[PDB]
RNA sequence: CCAUCUGUGGGAUUAUGACUGAACGCCUCUAAGUCAGAAUCCCGCCCAGGCGGAACGAUACGGCAGCGCCGCGGAGCCUCGGUUGGCCUCGGAUAGCCGGUCCCCGCCGGGGGUCCGGUGCGGAGUGCCCUUCGUCCUGGGAAACGGGGCGCGGCCGGAAAGGCGGCCGCCCCCUCGCCCGUCACGCACCGCACGUUCGUGGGGAACCUGGCGCUAAACCAUUCGUAGACGACCUGCUUC
RNA sequence: CGUCGCUUUUUGAUCCUUCGAUGUCGGCUCUUCCUAUCAUUGUGAAGCAGAAUUCGCCAAGCGUUGGAUUGUUCACCCACU
RNA sequence: AGAACUGGCGCUGCGGGAUGAACCGAACGCCGGGUUAAGGCGCCCGAUGCCGACGCUCAUCAGACCCCAGAAAAGGUGUU
């Protein structure tokens, strides 16, 4: 049906080159909290190219022409923009089954995300060399949605932390209670076959 | 942290290449990343293997410095190195994963059948848990 | 009842990077990802079941509104395992990405 | 070259004791406590012995570049051991010209307000690092005493006041005015 | 190329696409961000211009050549009645802006609000609210109306206020109430709702939001002055008398390669009527309208410590476009954006 | 500007100046790490609001229909895509995880010893539904919550895009709601494809069919002139 | 004394395109961009005491005029700045 | 601008060089299967989704594949 993509800790362009192919076989991608996506390269460097990148812009007027959009979630998503083919009838139908998210949201926040290991900062990059936030350099440019960004998220990771601790709740009984001597049989039949 | 090290004399399980599953004992290193290593009573012989492709173990053993053939073969059945693998709980694992590879297909019913009924074993006991500690508090 | 084939998207046509031959589609079934590995599904017989406006169908059941284009695989393609196929017409290239169903047939094993 | 190791090894006096998180130092002292994770150096802090308290930081496959630093965990160290206990005395003396640079304080050692400096109408409201005080010298003219127990608190801050007297659009080989910092002891001397 | 001899620019492109506004009443586009300490208090306001007079005051400034003397200054008046609070709308917070969470309108409503629900009140049924109205009586629709308070505290965090004006109250031919929909800066939002709920349907006069020698901010629709062309629009000068086909244009309207007319180059369209925003308006004084008992009548207003006449800030012959003034004003200094008889709100 | 009025602040930093501090037993603004920093750049304020989204109001009987919701069968017409679902920690990477007495949080959990496991088995290379063909005779293990649901009724739960999630108590009903054995029966359509599921899908129009309901607005014409090239906009028309 | 480049705002060399026509000097009017910065902001250096200056750094946000003779571009001059 | 030896465009498409007269492959009846050439194999885009090998490299103006599309002297206790 669908996947949840996490965004947090992932490169940008190591992730969208993945999501940008499992889009055109048809599956829905979902890239859920995007704002926590690191991006390679010390912060200065990436912010005068995202600085001189505001620039790009048609001199007779702007109204039509090049939609420089801020908040971390469109950046994210105009990165596969461009790594698609979007002219054809092919490609606009490959941002149909892409919804990158800002944050977290209520159809989305009561899934369980998945992460790839193929775009991380933990795999991919040398760890003396310096990494970039998505979500301080949208901030510092323009998004000016940081704060009542931030502030959703611990009323989620609170709603959160009192369900993993009511999930393990109900999982203390399923080894305590597996303790009955009475159920002996039907692990013959799984410790000989892969328990 | 960093529990264990390399060393001369340390019994390693190898990965994957040409050598995967058997173990080795390290007993000499050469240039940054890659060993001189081998074992005798585990059918790999004495070579030079890359240290991304191994995977560390706990078993220490004593050796000289890059001796021979003649002298791992005591110490790797001297220490019983191949019982104190088989009974430990990472090659309790990596043969039940594969013994779910040679799960055939017969074995599966035996198992979907059998796995049906403890899972509804414990159901219905787990909920005699969930019913003796609400009781602790109905007032 | 239960499904009786292994899930396989369509994935383009046989291409070079400026032409294509559309003589034979390549798919990407669901579950290999390596050509070493890919060796079971060779000769296996492929169909794209889709609908469309009137009946025709074969077995002893009433028409209704499902039509079909058979095939077979035909040989293995690129390191990561995907696998190109020869249907009795050409694919209409709007299936691309819609799966197709790949079935247990030519089993030899 | 990519040396296999490279450490220095820390002693800790009885007096103080060094616990730690992982890379972060929980130093507590006589006079204070006090702080420093380390997440951007991937380095291992290992302490080590009953009775003697050896912290031993060891860098194993650092490039000529990191190796450099593995050096800069145990200098830090030894400013907070030496810090924690002692903790640091800056002593800077005014060197006024023919106008007298005037400064109060007003709130409990931490809002420094100097005014009449080389004849400005204009007063310098230079608020300290949060830990560090202030101190109108006693037995010694015009001079500014600060203490605290982080040195990156306190140097950082008394920073702040040589480089807020700043005598602009004129000559600095000639017109030499400034709190300049003179003297960085400690609090408790010969310990 | 390089034009010899530098100008600045005819016109600011902050300004810049000169539309007829899709408005009439000015829309506050951004009210004053609040800090909870401060008390329970609204920003915004409404008034309409009427006129404008001058003035003689005693200026008092040490440091100028103006010091102690009488000065002259232009005043503009803005007549305001007295509102009345009909609606409660909270707002929500998201990652993408605000969000109106869900409004409460009050119990009964008064003729001139249903007035703004309608393009013809003639032919209409006048059937606004009537169905609405009924929550208020029975208790099956009561509680699950206070339900959309405790939870208008719980979510939403930055609530306003809907208001309008008293139309039978004004010389207009108007007559329909141009409703607003202004903050409250209070306290907490438990004192910022707790003070709306007590309070619907009830007047709100200026003089409870304004404080006299205040200086504010109007928000205005400017003078509709057609349809205009470039020495009268971006003011261009006029070409020499000589010119062949036309003298009041611009003459050379881009170079050659941009082969596209810019956005910045001055041209001919609709001048006035355009959205504006005057910052730093003081107001001169805030005036009480045609007290009550004791006495035939009594006018009083303009009336200063310092004259002592038997006045009003109505001129001899009523204002010119207007009418004549019966209620409460506001005096502000200078020029204020608009025809008479135009809508222009206030805001602290 | 030939008279008058008004024009406003924040953030990361450039250059530069420093701090601690190695590299290099000393020195160092830098290599890791920190600080000040501006007509710059970004944003506020201001102007316009999108093949973008909210909130609320009103919803067409008269002499006749009609139009909504909830429970309704029955057929036609079009669009096509899918063959089971995971209902959620936070984050760490020179480490993190589980189980745990004690002190600190309005009788439960934030803080430390202590005990496990670690190429992760309290393992989305896994996990649970599950491949349950139906049903009967007929035995054993497992089973005191019965489970479909027009239920009936209460409750509180989840605002970032809530479009959902439980509990308790009663109700036409069942004690065959699992696993292993005993007894055979059902289209066994005679080798053969478009099988099985989402799904009493989604969209629009009629006819016989049950209840609860509702009985209005837009635009023209007229008028206004706060607006005007025309359009548009601003307004008015009560039997006082 | 040398020596190494850059820029196409000078002139020249070349003839690629346009000869069934690209309307060719200047000025006026007007917008935008360049930085190799005259003034301004933040700094550094001086054979910087102060004041007045000069050379460097980030920097195109802002300004860079009125006039006599000339068809003038350029010039030169008065004068504010 | 002008010559010498050979080849090519001119008359010529096709795979490649992102696009291109001449460059590297290769020269054409209409097509089914197979394999390669110069080229390439994160995503546009067929193919590295190989548990590729050994190093070098931090750029507040990174670099990135013949002809071919923007550079030198001199200098650096950057670093090997």
């Amino acid at each position: 049906q669908v996947l949840v993509l996490d965004g947090r800790g992932h490169l940008l362009g190591r992730l969208a080159a993945i999501v940008a192919k499992q889009v055109l076989l048809g599956r829905k991608v979902v890239v859920v909290r995007c704002e926590g996506i690191n991006i390679s390269g010390n912060f200065y460097r990436n912010k005068l190219k995202y600085l001189a990148f505001l620039r790009k812009r048609m001199n007779t007027n702007p109204s039509r022409g090049p939609y420089h959009f801020r908040a971390p979630s469109r950046i994210f998503w105009r990165t596969v923009r461009g790594m698609l083919p979007h002219k054809t009838k092919r490609g606009q139908a490959a941002l149909d089954r892409l919804k990158v998210f800002d944050g977290i949201p209520p159809p989305y926040d009561k899934k369980k995300r998945m992460v790839v290991p193929a775009a991380l900062k933990v795999v991919r990059l040398k760890p003396t060399r310096k990494f970039a936030y998505l979500g301080r350099l949208a901030h510092e440019v323009g998004w000016k949605y940081q704060a009542v960004t931030a502030t959703l998220e611990e009323k989620r990771k609170e709603k959160a932390k009192i369900h993993y601790r009511k999930k393990k709740q109900l999982m203390r009984l399923r080894k305590q209670a597996e303790k009955n001597v009475e159920k002996k049989i039907d692990k013959y039949t799984e410790v000989l076959k892969t328990h | 942290v960093f529990r264990r090290f390399v060393e001369v004399g340390r019994v390693a399980y190898v990965s994957f290449g040409p050598h995967a599953g058997k173990l080795v004992a390290i007993v000499d290193v050469i240039d940054q990343n890659r060993a001189l290593v081998d074992g005798p009573c585990t059918q790999v012989r004495r070579q030079a293997m890359p240290f991304k492709c191994m995977q560390l173990t706990d078993f220490i053993l004593k050796f000289p410095h890059s001796a021979h053939q003649k002298y791992v073969r005591q110490a790797w059945q001297k220490a019983d190195i191949n019982t104190k693998w088989a009974a430990t709980r990472w090659a309790k694992k990596i043969e039940a994963r594969e013994r779910k590879a040679k799960m055939t297909d017969f074995d599966r019913f035996k198992v979907m059948k059998a796995k049906k009924m403890r899972n509804r074993i414990i159901k219905n006991e787990v909920k005699k848990l969930q019913k003796a500690a609400l009781l602790k508090a109905s007032p | 009842s239960g499904r009786l084939w292994s899930k396989a998207i369509f994935a383009g046509y046989k291409r070079g990077l400026r032409n294509q031959r559309e003589h034979t589609a390549l798919l990407k079934i669901e579950g290999v990802y390596a050509r070493d590995e890919t060796e079971f599904y060779l000769g296996k017989r492929c169909a794209y079941v889709y609908k469309a406006k009137n009946n025709t169908v074969t077995p002893g059941g009433k028409p209704n509104k499902t039509r079909v284009i058979w095939g077979k695989v035909t040989r293995a393609h690129g390191n990561s395992g995907m696998v190109r196929a020869k249907f009795r017409s050409n694919l209409p290239a709007k299936a691309i990405g819609h799966r197709i169903r790949v079935m247990l047939y030519p089993s030899r094993i | 070259m990519k040396t296999i190791l490279s450490n220095q090894t820390v002693d800790i006096p009885e007096n103080v004791d060094i616990t730690l998180k992982g890379r972060t130092v929980i130093v507590k002292g006589p006079r204070g406590t006090l702080r420093r994770d380390f997440n951007h150096i991937n380095v291992e802090l290992s302490l080590l012995g009953k009775k003697k308290k050896r912290l031993r930081v060891d860098k194993w496959w650092g490039n000529r570049k990191e190796l450099a630093t593995v050096r800069t965990i145990c200098s830090h160290v030894q400013n907070m051991i030496k810090g924690v206990t002692l903790g640091f005395r800056y002593k800077m003396r005014s060197v006024y010209a023919h106008f007298p640079i005037n400064v109060v304080i007003q709130e409990n050692g931490s809002l420094v307000e100097i005014r009449n400096f080389l004849g400005e109408k204009y007063i310098r409201r230079v608020r300290m690092r949060p830990g560090v005080a202030c101190s109108v010298s006693q037995a010694q003219k015009d001079e500014l005493i600060l203490e605290g127990n982080d040195i990156e608190l306190v140097s950082n801050s008394a920073a702040l006041i040589q480089q807020a007297t700043t005598v602009k659009n004129k000559d600095i080989r000639k017109f030499l005015d400034g709190i300049y910092v003179s003297e960085k002891g400690t609090v408790q001397q010969a310990d | 190329s390089h034009r010899k001899f530098s100008a600045p620019r005819h016109g600011s492109l902050g300004f810049l696409p000169r539309k007829r506004s899709s408005r009439h009443r000015g829309k506050v586009k951004s009210f004053p961000k609040d800090d909870p300490s401060k008390p329970v208090h609204l920003t915004a306001f409404l008034g309409y211009k009427a006129g404008m007079t001058h003035i003689v005051r005693e200026v008092d400034r040490p440091g100028s050549k103006v010091n102690k003397k009488e000065v002259v200054e232009a005043v503009t008046i803005v007549e305001t009645p007295p509102m009345v609070v009909v609606g409660i709308v909270g707002y929500v917070e998201t990652p993408r802006g605000l969000r109106t969470f869900k409004t409460v309108f009050a119990e009964h409503i008064s003729d001139e609000c249903k007035r703004r629900f309608y393009k013809n009140w003639h032919k209409s049924k006048k059937k606004a609210f009537t169905k609405y109205c009924k929550k208020w009586q029975d208790e099956d629709g009561k509680k699950q109306l206070e339900k959309d308070f405790s939870s208008m505290k719980k979510y939403c965090q930055v609530i306003r206020v809907i208001a309008h004006t008293q139309m039978r109250l004004l010389p207009l031919r108007q007559k329909k109430a141009h409703l607003m929909e202004i903050q409250v800066n209070g306290g907490t939002v438990a004192e910022k709702l707790d003070w709306a709920r007590e309070r619907l349907e009830q007047q709100v006069p200026v003089n409870q939001v304004f404080g006299q020698d205040e200086m504010i901010d109007v928000i205005g629709v400017t003078k509709g002055k057609g349809y205009k062309g470039v020495t009268s629009r971006w003011h261009t000068k006029k070409l020499p008398r000589k010119t062949h086909r036309g003298l009041r244009k611009v003459a050379c309207i881009g170079a050659w390669h941009p082969a596209r007319v810019a956005f910045s180059v001055a041209r001919a369209g609709q001048k006035g009527y355009h959205h504006r925003t005057e910052i730093n308006k003081k107001i001169y004084k805030i005036g009480q309208g045609y007290l009550i008992k004791d006495g035939k009548l009594i006018k009083n207003n303009a009336s200063t410590d310092y004259d002592l006449s038997d006045k009003s800030i109505n001129p001899l012959g009523g204002f010119v476009h207007y009418g004549e003034v019966t209620n409460d004003f506001v005096m502000l200094k200078g020029c204020v954006v608009g025809t008479k008889k135009r809508v222009l709100t206030l805001r602290k």
